[PDB]
């Protein structure tokens, strides 16, 4: 019934409301926490991914920010982390991040759970919001290029790790 | 319906006639407890910063009182410690939070409808037309939430640099 | 006086047990006491996992945190509270 | 309340002799020699059925995986070890022991927040009050199992069954390394 699995029943709760819904739960996992909660992970990991992929391979290929310095962070992306937790950056940056997810996650979680938006809006349209054939299509075109980083970041980091990155940006 | 984070609605109804409400309480500690003691601590966590980036300030130009010896704003609090007066001006604010204790406790649970943060320390009638109570009730909240920031960033500038009055 | 607090011919006592706290959502209470007993428990292990000293590592901190861990169980149980009672 | 008929887990081996069989259940009644399952009627104290099939279920379910992990870790197959954390001590009951507490801690951390979470309706139990719960339903493969009687029965017995094994196994493995000789071919 499914069609990601043309052999085996259709996922319950997987009806199709939300975007991409090929039916694709072997495991049935769409049981344990509501589904609003579950988009709302899948949408923040592809977005995490994908600024992951984009800044890795900007980084890696050679750029550095304004004032960036000379360390162990400028040599490559892989060391970069571990560079910028010593320098204390990294504080600045979860700091940040925390801020933005205390007032995001914690809104966008507690009023989906009660009742009262789409998974996953945040209301920043940037243009494009009257054309709302264009907004199912850009939300299909959101989710599959969020699978497709988090699959790409993934190899990434596991390629450049079982070589340890002997400066190999098609890597 | 909120304001600053426009893809929600009034997080509690009781974000709906206070001044300074923009509609920002994402964790919804607004519904979640009184919000009669939260614009009590703020404005009372406000006026103390204020006044805080005054003084850090002026101690650290060359205001310096009768004896109290010249030393920088930072080191100003175990300089004084030593020296002795900050355990009486302890004990004066001490006093005036043991009348704060029966103001906010009369406050909260009935028998007097004092604002938060209220008091009646107005000598000059500045808020006498309700209007002009509101748009000086924006300014004092609106104050407030620039001092946190500005006494904050002060004091860090302060401890992390050796020190100087522009805090670089 | 006081309220009606009595509930034994309820599953559930009700939101005025909790005082000052009979409005807070039971999934904050239930954050609240996962992080309460997670500080908590970091701050007792600091007092074996170092040996605590006469006087040198005392750590007052990890005394005032230390009281975290009776606070964990009246959060959960709190959390419990509003839940039945659809806050 | 449900009396004990229509739960599935009577035995054929327990019928084995002539007289009484079927397709793996003996035909009358299951076995309770010490009549556990009837002390709800004095006193409330004592649970009722429901509460012991539960309890049943989740030691079977427990022991089933506590003899898989004796199993494998009595000889080789240990996970990949890294920096500050060696998963070598092949004996077991001893193998926590030898082990960091971000890890011995955190096993114990997630079974009892999955304990707790699981335990609506432990209570509703005791007294027959199924209504909801319906002993061991976690929902951790409901709608998996044949939709059908005969099948979801059958599928039940066996692991009603293969659970009971494991309990009596670990138990034999273990007083056994409590006290040397409980079980004659031990390997533990
Ligand atoms: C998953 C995302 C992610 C992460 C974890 C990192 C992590 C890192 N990057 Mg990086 N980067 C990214 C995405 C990311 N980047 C993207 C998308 C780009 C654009 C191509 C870049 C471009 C970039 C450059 C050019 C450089 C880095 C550098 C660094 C390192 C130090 C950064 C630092 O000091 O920040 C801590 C300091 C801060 C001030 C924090 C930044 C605060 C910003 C505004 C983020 C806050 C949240 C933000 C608003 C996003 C929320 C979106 C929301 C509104 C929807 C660190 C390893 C530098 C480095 O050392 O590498 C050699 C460097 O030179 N990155
Ligand atoms: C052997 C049986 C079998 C058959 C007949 C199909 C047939 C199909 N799969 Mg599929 N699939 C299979 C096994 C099978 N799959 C397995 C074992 C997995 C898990 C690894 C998947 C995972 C999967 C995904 C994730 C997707 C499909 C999709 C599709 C459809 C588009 C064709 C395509 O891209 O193929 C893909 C074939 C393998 C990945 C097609 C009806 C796509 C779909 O539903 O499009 C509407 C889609 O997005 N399949
Ligand atoms: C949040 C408010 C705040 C706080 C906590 C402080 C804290 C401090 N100030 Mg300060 N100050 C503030 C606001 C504040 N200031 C403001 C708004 C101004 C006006 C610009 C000043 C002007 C100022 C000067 C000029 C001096 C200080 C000094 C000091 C230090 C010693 C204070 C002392 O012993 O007083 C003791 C106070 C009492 C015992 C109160 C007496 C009781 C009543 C009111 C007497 C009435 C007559 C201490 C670090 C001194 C310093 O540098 O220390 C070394 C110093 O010379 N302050
Ligand atoms: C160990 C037993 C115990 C228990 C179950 C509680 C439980 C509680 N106390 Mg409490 N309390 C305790 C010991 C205890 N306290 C002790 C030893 C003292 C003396 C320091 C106090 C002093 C105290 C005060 C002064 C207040 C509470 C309040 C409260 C309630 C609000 C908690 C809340 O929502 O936080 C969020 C809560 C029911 C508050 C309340 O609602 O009063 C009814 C309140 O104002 N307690
Ligand atoms: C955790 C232990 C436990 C519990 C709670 C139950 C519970 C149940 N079993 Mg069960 N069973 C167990 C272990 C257990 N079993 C094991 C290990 C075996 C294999 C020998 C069996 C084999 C078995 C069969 C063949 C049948 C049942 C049946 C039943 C049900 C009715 C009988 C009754 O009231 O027993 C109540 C049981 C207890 C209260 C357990 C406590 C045991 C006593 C009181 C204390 C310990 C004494 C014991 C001898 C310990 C010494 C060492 C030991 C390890 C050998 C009930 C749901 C019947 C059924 O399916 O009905 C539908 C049935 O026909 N059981
Ligand atoms: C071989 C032993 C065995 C068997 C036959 C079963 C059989 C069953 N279990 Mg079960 N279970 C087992 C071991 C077993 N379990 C163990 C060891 C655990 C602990 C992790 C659990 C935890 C568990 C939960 C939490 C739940 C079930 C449920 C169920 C029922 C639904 C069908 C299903 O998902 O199972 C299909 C099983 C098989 C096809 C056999 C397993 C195949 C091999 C052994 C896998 C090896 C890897 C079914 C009667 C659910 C239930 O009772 O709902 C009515 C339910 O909520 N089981
Ligand atoms: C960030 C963590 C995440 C995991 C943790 C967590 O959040 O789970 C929370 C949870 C379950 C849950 C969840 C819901 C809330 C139901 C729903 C959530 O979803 C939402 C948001 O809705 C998901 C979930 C699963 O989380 C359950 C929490 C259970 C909890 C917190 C249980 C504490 C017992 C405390 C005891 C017994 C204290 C004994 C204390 C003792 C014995 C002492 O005081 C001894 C003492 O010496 C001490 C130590 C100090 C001295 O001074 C005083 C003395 C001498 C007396
Ligand atoms: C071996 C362990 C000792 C087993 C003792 C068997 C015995 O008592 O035989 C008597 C019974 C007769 O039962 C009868 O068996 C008949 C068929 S069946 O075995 O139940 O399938 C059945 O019709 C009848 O009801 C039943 O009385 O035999 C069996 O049921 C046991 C079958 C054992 C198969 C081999 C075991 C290895
Ligand atoms: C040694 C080591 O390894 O670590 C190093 C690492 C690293 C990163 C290098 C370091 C650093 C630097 C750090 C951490 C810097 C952090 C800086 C930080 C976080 C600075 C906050 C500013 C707040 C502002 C501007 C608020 C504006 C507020 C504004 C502009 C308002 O208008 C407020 C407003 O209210 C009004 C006034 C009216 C209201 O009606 C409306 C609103 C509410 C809008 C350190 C410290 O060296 C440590
Ligand atoms: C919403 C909004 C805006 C926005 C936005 C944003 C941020 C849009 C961003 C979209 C973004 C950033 C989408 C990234 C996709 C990344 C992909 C697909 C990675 C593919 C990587 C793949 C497929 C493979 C990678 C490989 O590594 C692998 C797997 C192995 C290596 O050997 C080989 C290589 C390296 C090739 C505006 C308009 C800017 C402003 C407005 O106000 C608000
Ligand atoms: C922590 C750890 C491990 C572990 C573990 C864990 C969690 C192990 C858990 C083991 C567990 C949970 C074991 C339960 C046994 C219960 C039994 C046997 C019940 C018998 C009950 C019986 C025999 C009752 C029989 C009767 O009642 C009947 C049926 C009817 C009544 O009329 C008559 C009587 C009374 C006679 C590893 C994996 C092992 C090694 C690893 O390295 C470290």
């Amino acid at each position: 019934k499914s069609q990601a699995l043309p052999f085996a029943e259709r996922p319950a709760k997987l009806d199709g409301t939300l975007v991409g819904d090929v039916g694709f739960d072997p495991l049935g996992l769409s049981n344990i926490l509501p589904i609003e909660w579950m988009r709302e992970a899948e949408l923040k990991h592809g977005r995490v991914c994908m600024l992951a992929v984009v800044g890795y391979i900007v980084v890696d290929k050679g750029l550095r920010a304004p004032g960036a310095e000379k360390l162990v962070a400028a040599t490559s992306s892989f060391t970069a982390h571990d560079a910028a937790v010593q320098s204390g950056h990294m504080w600045a940056l979860l700091l940040a991040c925390g801020l933005f997810e205390i007032v995001g996650a914690g809104a966008i979680a507690s009023t989906l759970n009660g009742g009262d938006r789409k998974p996953g809006e945040f209301a920043l349209t940037g243009g494009f919001d009257r054309d709302a054939a264009k907004l199912e299509r850009f939300k299909l075109a959101e989710i599959k290029h969020s699978r497709l980083a988090m699959m790409a970041f993934s190899g990434l980091v596991t390629q450049e790790v079982s070589q340890t990155l002997p400066r190999l940006f098609p890597a | 319906k909120s304001q600053a984070l426009p893809f929600m609605d009034a997080p509690a109804p009781l974000d709906g006639s206070m001044a300074g409400d923009k509609g920002f309480d994402p964790l919804n500690l607004s519904g979640s407890f009184d919000i009669k003691w939260m614009r009590e601590a703020e404005l009372k966590h406000g006026r103390v910063c204020m006044l805080a980036w005054v003084g850090y300030v002026a101690v650290d130009n060359g205001f310096y009182v009768p004896f109290a010896p010249h030393v920088s704003s930072l080191a100003a609090h175990d300089a004084a410690v030593k020296a002795g007066p900050m355990l009486g001006l302890l004990l004066a604010v001490g006093a005036i939070e043991a009348i704060s204790y029966n103001a906010i406790a009369e406050m909260m649970s009935g028998e007097t409808d004092r604002r938060p943060g209220d008091f009646y320390l107005d000598p000059f009638n500045l808020c006498s037309t309700p209007e002009k109570l509101e748009s000086m009730l924006e300014k004092e909240i609106s104050h407030c939430r620039l001092a946190m920031f500005a006494f904050s960033g002060v004091v860090t500038q302060s401890a992390l640099t050796g020190g100087a009055f522009p805090y670089t | 006086e006081a309220a009606d607090t009595w509930w034994g011919d309820k599953d559930y006592p009700p939101s005025i047990v909790l005082g000052i706290g009979k409005d807070v959502p039971s999934s904050i209470f239930g954050v609240t006491s996962g992080l309460a007993f997670a500080i908590g428990v970091y701050c007792v292990a600091q007092s074996n996992l170092v040996n605590i000293l006469s006087g040198s590592t005392v750590n007052g901190f990890y005394v005032a945190g230390a009281l975290l861990v009776p606070y964990s169980w009246g959060l959960h149980v709190a959390a419990w509270i509003q839940k039945q009672n659809g806050k | 309340r449900k009396p004990l008929s229509e739960y599935v887990g009577a035995s054929q081996e327990l019928a084995a002799f002539p007289g009484g069989g079927g397709k793996e259940g003996a035909a009358p009644v299951p076995w309770d020699p010490l009549q556990l399952s009837e002390l709800w009627k004095v006193s409330a104290n004592n649970p009722d059925v429901a509460w012991l099939r539960e309890a049943e279920l989740k030691h079977g379910r427990m022991s089933m995986l506590a003899i898989t992990g004796v199993m494998v870790q009595s000889a080789g197959i240990h996970l990949p070890g890294n920096a500050d954390i060696s998963f070598a001590n092949a004996d077991w009951a001893m193998a926590p022991t030898t082990l960091p507490p971000a890890a011995w801690g955190q096993v114990l951390f997630f079974i009892g927040l999955a304990e707790g979470q699981t335990s609506a309706g432990l209570f509703d139990l005791w007294l027959g009050n199924t209504e909801k719960r319906e002993p061991g339903n976690l929902g951790w493969g409901t709608q998996f199992l044949s939709k059908d009687k005969k099948a979801a029965d059958k599928m039940r017995l066996k692991e009603l069954k293969n659970g009971r094994l494991a309990m009596l196994a670990i138990m034999g493995v273990a007083f056994n390394h409590v006290i040397p000789g409980a079980l004659p071919g031990c390997m533990y």
